[PDB]
């Protein structure tokens, strides 16, 4: 997977 | 150690206390105020935006 982040909280 | 979401680009970076890079994301979809840091291991090849932060095109 490309252009993609994990997002916290 | 988070749900994906696209990233439209990146605002700016720092370097957290362990030395390593944090970057601040501009989620696709979303404003300024909902921006967020996130360390380099959050982001999936996403080299195209920290290429373009940093200014190598
Ligand atoms: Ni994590």
């Amino acid at each position: 997977a490309t252009k993609v982040a994990r997002k916290s909280a | 150690g988070g749900d994906l979401y696209e990233v439209e680009r990146i605002v700016d970076k720092r370097k957290n206390k362990k030395g390593k890079w944090e970057y601040l994301i501009r989620w696709k979809g979303y404003g300024s105020t909902e921006d967020t840091w996130e360390p380099e291991h959050h982001l999936l090849h996403c080299e195209e935006f920290i290429d373009e932060f940093n200014g190598l095109h």
